[PDB]
RNA sequence: AGCGCCGUGGCGCAGUGGAAGCGCGCAGGGCUCAUAACCCUGAUGUCCUCGGAUCGAAACCGAGCGGCGCUACCA
């Protein structure tokens, strides 16, 4: 049952960025409903419809789908929400459609949650995405939190405990991260040995891998080897292929090879 | 390799051994049509002719820089 | 109703399989003829010369089986740069009754020590007679270190004519011309083509080519027609070699030594580093035996400029960890044959062109690197390897002081600064670290016609040692 | 003894053309007259067209307006490429794989190139 | 052999998460005296074969296929 604006209010506000779809374009413009707030129609007239003179209406609107936009005044006793497109700065285009993307997603977990318990999905929004979208500024960081700490759900109330449960197997399993550090180092050793030396590397490389990241560096080439690693924080990786360079380079200046670095860790 | 034709018009596939500015000067002078150097996103080089004059442009890569003239397929169309 | 490979496993077996080298044999009786040598390794190496565009891995691939890669993707098709390998064995049928040209067989390297003869009504086996290496030489205007390297290697020679082309082609004559230059005689001369010609055109050809070698130093050079494509005529090929060259002396009495023409570097991707192996020297050994696990230096190795422009050299010393020779892994190895050295040198001093003829000495011996070497220089009339329309082949000028010429000593590839001219000796100085051991055959070429161009050959009669860094 | 004619064992195509429909009947014999896969055949020849029929049986279908003269065309052109090695006169070369690409291999001497696009 | 990409509507490009995408083509219709230009409407798919979590997957994941591109023949 989709109902259930993501923000707090049901009355959305002014100037704010919102994300429109289309349904129905007469004569005076695009009265659509909104997926950034509450589902109240917002009208845009002509004069705010295009950045450009408006050659053929049927063009430019494409109903049935998201539009960047803003909206100038709310109609505060029953509902008639003025809203543009036009007048929206070319930058913020591109993050009021991630807004979009993130109520969207928040939405899409939260209602799979409703129609698997049959809850209203304002009972789900007011007992879990208020809460956390107070505690960390967004639904979106919230569940990412909830990934990898288990704590942001204390101090809430749910509806059930199935719908924790639930909940929460859906987003490990659909906001399931995490990005990958790459690096190359190139051995320019011309030296007596060079095996045990990459070998004993390897043991002191790969002895740092931690539980819940681990540095397992590959062989696809005699001099370039890789530096693969799952950067769940993505800082912590820098640390440790510097520390594998540290090491690397501490094995050869010794035992008479000489290695240099091709490509630096990197996201 | 080096797939070079005509399509109804524009020429796709073009090697660059001589520049494609250049190659709009000699075109359309000669030609007298119009002709856009469009850069499409990451296809070959796409350059224009106004009114179907294939066997023209035929005639032209023989001027200036066809070396092959065995793999320029003139398409239907 | 038994597998092929089911049956293939039952001839093995019944052919005795492949008995294992002796941990430590008597080495003052054994000869390259014995049946423990014989059976897992190769003690005499042929090397295949020839035109280009005419086909010499596919004559090696037909003879024994064993594939020449041609690799690097634009040189899959075109010409190859490194050396072609492949072992074959000489077969020979035990039996009288069967007739004498296809009593020889040449198998591939794991066949079994007696294989079962396909000729149909013959009853008997094989006997290995010898086990073979063979060297591919690229044939172009452009490689010819890497062919003046491996005829050095080589010891017994296989030259490819064919017949609907010019009958002077200059390559083959080059080919043949270096091979003089470095002590070497025993040459068969093969028709690469005879089945697309008409039967007087063969003979014509074959008057060419007797015309062709009548002054050069080869004289009883037999001619031998083959087929690259068709696969025929392969045993005559097997009994020529097995007739007209013998072993070279070859014994144990002679410091042990290794010529790496070829490096190669054992690192299989995608695989964990955990569990890799060391990296590999592809060297002849022309004198001497090499055993596992001994400590060995290679003489030039390290060199490095110093801030001052000094050209340092640092040896690399190494243990030998394996010595791998024709299929299987071996104790001891055969001087006579191209082994594979895989020690613990590092894998990327074995990654591309590193030790592509480099001089590499085991613990007991001292080689002396050269910064400036004396040398003995004898020159020829005409350049080979130029087609002149109609005029006068080049005559070949006097060198001059300061030049940049391509010194191939033996497998080291140079370019050496003339600095001292006179009517048979010049004073050769090398920027490159190259090294003597005994004497070294080399041949000489200039830069006439863009490429280098072969003009005669040299021995080197003294040098300045560079006393080695430890 | 072996050559007593000194290859020509191609036959010619047979399209039927039901006015909406047209149908090659002779894929598969085609495949024993050149030795190839029949399965490499049928992807070949989607993979020159915009189209990709049914394999019914041993034959191809398609429903449109064709001619016969295009696939005598593409199937001398297949010959000059795969059918037939360029370097020598044989047909019964064909398509293995020793990596995760098709190597083309012959029959005769067994060459080795990489012929697959 | 691995790693970085792709899986078309004739084609190029897109989001892949509630269910066929936009444009270039093609056809048909409108405009005009008429053409071009312009404007409207269509029909072209296992978005590569097989499974998983999921009320639901073209995607989120894979147990592999077919083709790309970097290493470089990877005894
Ligand atoms: N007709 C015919 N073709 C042959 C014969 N031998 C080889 N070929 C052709 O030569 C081709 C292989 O040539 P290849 O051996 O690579 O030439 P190459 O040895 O690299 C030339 P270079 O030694 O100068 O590098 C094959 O495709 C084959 O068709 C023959 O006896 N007859
Ligand atoms: C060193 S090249 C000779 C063949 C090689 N030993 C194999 O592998
Ligand atoms: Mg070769
Ligand atoms: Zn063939």
């Amino acid at each position: 049952t989709s109902h259930c604006r993501f923000y707090e209010n049901k009355y959305p506000e002014i100037d704010d960025i919102v994300m429109v779809n289309v349904q129905q374009i007469a004569e005076m413009g695009a009265y659509v409903k909104l997926l950034e707030y509450d589902n109240i129609e917002g009208m845009i007239l002509l004069s705010e419809l295009s950045r450009r003179r408006i050659r053929s209406i049927q063009k430019l609107i494409r109903v049935g789908k998201n539009d960047v936009a803003v909206v100038l005044r709310v109609d505060k006793e029953k509902g008639y929400i003025d809203l543009s497109k036009r007048r929206v700065s070319s930058e913020d285009i591109i993050k009021c459609e991630e807004k979009y993307q993130k109520s969207k997603t928040v939405h899409s977990i939260l209602r799979y949650c409703a129609e698997k318990f049959q809850i209203p999905l304002e009972e789900l929004y007011k007992t879990i995405a208020w809460p956390l979208s107070r505690k960390f500024g967004h639904a979106y960081e919230a569940f990412k939190l909830s990934i990898i700490d288990e704590t942001v759900w204390e101090g809430i109330e749910p509806p059930s405990k199935d719908v924790l449960d639930e909940l929460k197997n859906y987003i490990s399993k659909r906001l399931t991260p995490a990005v990958k550090i790459r690096a190359d180092v190139e051995v320019s050793c011309f030296s007596y040995e060079g095996i045990d030396a990459i070998k004993d590397a390897l043991k002191s490389a790969e002895d740092m891998s931690t539980e819940q990241m681990q540095v397992k560096v590959k062989l696809v080439a005699a001099p370039l080897y890789v530096l693969t690693t799952q950067a769940l924080d993505k800082q912590k990786g820098i640390e440790q292929l510097e520390s594998a360079i540290e090491k690397i380079t501490e094995v050869i200046t010794k035992y008479g090879g000489v290695c240099n670095i091709t490509m630096p860790p990197k996201a | 390799s080096n797939y070079i034709h005509i399509r109804i018009t524009t020429v796709q596939g073009v090697p660059e051994e001589y520049d494609l500015k250049r190659i709009l000067k000699v075109l359309k002078k000669d030609f007298a049509c119009n002709g856009n150097i469009v850069k499409d996103p990451e296809m070959g080089e796409i350059i224009q002719l106004q009114g179907d004059q294939r066997a023209k442009v035929c005639e032209f890569m023989i001027s200036q820089l066809g070396l092959q003239k065995k793999n320029i397929k003139i398409h239907g169309f | 109703g038994e597998t092929e490979e089911e049956k293939r496993k039952r001839e093995f077996e019944e052919g005795g399989g492949l008995p294992e080298q002796p941990l430590n044999p008597d080495f003052s009786k054994l000869n390259p003829l014995s049946a423990e040598i014989i059976n897992r390794q190769a003690t005499i190496n042929i090397g295949t010369i020839g035109h280009v565009a005419h086909g010499k891995s596919t004559v090696v691939r037909a003879i024994s089986g064993v594939q020449t890669v041609r690799f690097k993707d634009e040189l899959e098709r075109n010409i190859t740069i490194k050396l072609g390998y492949a072992n074959a064995k000489i077969y020979k049928c035990q039996e009288p009754t069967c007739p004498e040209p296809d009593c020889y067989r040449s198998f591939k390297s794991d066949k079994e020590i007696s294989p079962k003869c396909q000729r149909p009504g013959c009853p008997g086996r094989y006997k290995l007679v010898r086990h073979v290496s063979f060297v591919d030489c690229p044939g172009h205007d452009i490689l010819m270190s890497t062919m003046l390297s491996g005829a050095a290697v080589m010891d017994a020679a296989l030259l490819l004519i064919a017949g609907n082309e010019s009958c002077p082609q200059p390559q083959t004559s080059e080919h043949l011309a270096a091979i003089e230059i470095m002590k070497l005689k025993h040459v068969i001369i093969l028709q690469n083509k005879v089945d697309l010609m008409r039967e007087e055109s063969a003979l014509e050809h074959q008057k060419s080519i007797l015309k062709f070698i009548r002054g050069t130093i080869a004289d009883g050079a037999p001619i031998v027609p083959i087929s690259a494509q068709l696969k025929y005529n392969i045993d005559a090929v097997n009994e020529f070699i097995v007739k007209t060259i013998p072993v070279p002396p070859r014994d144990f009495m002679i410091s042990p030594r290794l010529i790496v023409i070829r490096s190669f570097d054992v690192n299989k991707p995608g695989a964990e580093i955990e569990d890799l192996k060391g990296g590999v020297a592809g060297g002849s050994i022309l004198n001497g035996v090499f055993k596992l696990g001994d400590e060995i230096e290679i003489r030039p190795g390290i060199v490095t400029k110093d801030d001052k422009g000094k050209i340092q050299c640092k040896p690399i010393f190494s243990n030998i960890v394996s010595l791998f020779a024709e299929q299987n892994d071996l104790k001891f190895a055969v001087p006579g044959g191209l082994i594979g050295v895989g020690t613990k040198v590092d894998p990327t001093l074995c990654r591309a062109d590193r030790l592509v003829g480099q001089v590499v000495g085991a613990k007991g011996h001292l080689p002396n690197i050269y910064t400036d070497i004396e040398i003995n220089y004898f020159l020829l009339r005409r350049l080979l390897g130029v087609k002149t329309d109609g005029q006068k082949q080049a005559k070949v000028r006097k060198l001059e002081p300061n030049e940049v010429l391509m010194v191939n000593i033996g497998s080291t590839a140079t370019g050496a600064r003339v600095v001292a001219v006179k009517a048979d000796m010049a004073r050769l100085q090398l920027t490159s670290p190259a090294c003597t051991e005994i004497n070294e055959k080399i041949a000489l070429s200039r830069r006439i016609e863009k490429h280098w161009r072969l003009i005669g050959w040299a021995t080197i009669k003294k040098g300045t040692t560079l006393e080695p860094i430890a | 003894t072996n050559n007593p004619e000194l290859k020509f064992r191609i036959p010619p195509p047979v399209c039927l053309r039901d006015g909406k429909k047209t149908i090659f009947s002779n894929i598969q014999d085609i495949a024993e007259k050149l030795h190839r896969s029949p399965e490499h055949l049928i992807q070949y020849l989607f993979a020159e067209l915009g189209t990709s029929g049914s394999v019914d049986g041993k034959r191809l279908v398609i429903k449109g307006k064709f001619q016969s003269k295009q696939m005598e065309n593409v199937l001398r052109r297949y010959i000059l490429e795969y059918v037939t090695c360029k370097t020598c006169k044989s047909i019964n070369t064909e398509l293995k794989r020793e990596n995760r690409l098709f190597f083309m291999v012959c029959k005769s001497c067994g060459s080795t190139r990489s012929v697959s696009s």
